[PDB]
């Protein structure tokens, strides 16, 4: 899931 | 993958609850 | 002004702040705590490359 911790 | 799945936050804080106990499966309907 | 108001509080979504996507339906970023989601659940739907998550909203939609 698109997060802010997102690579 | 192709495949998507879908989670609430109620179901995410109850699988991830689950994975540190490690119980990570999930049955897949629809 | 919000670039991404929050869909919960409205207050703008920064980047160094836990947040989440609402890539079910609405594509609205939500506060992960505005949503109650847990820092587990958050690092957890972060790692699934194949999961999304839904507002509670959408998710009753
Ligand atoms: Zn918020
Ligand atoms: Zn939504």
């Amino acid at each position: 899931a698109r997060t802010k911790q997102t690579a | 993958g192709a495949m998507v799945y879908v989670f609430s936050t109620e179901m995410a804080n109850k699988a991830a609850e689950a994975v540190l106990k490690g119980q990570v499966e999930t049955i897949v309907s629809f | 002004m919000a670039v991404y108001p929050c869909g919960i509080c409205t207050n703008e979504v920064n980047d160094d702040q836990d947040a989440i996507l609402c890539e079910a339906s609405c594509q609205k970023w939500f506060h992960r705590i505005c949503t109650g989601m847990t820092e587990t659940a958050y690092g957890l739907l972060t790692a699934e490359a194949s999961a999304v998550w839904g507002c509670d909203t959408c998710m009753a939609d």
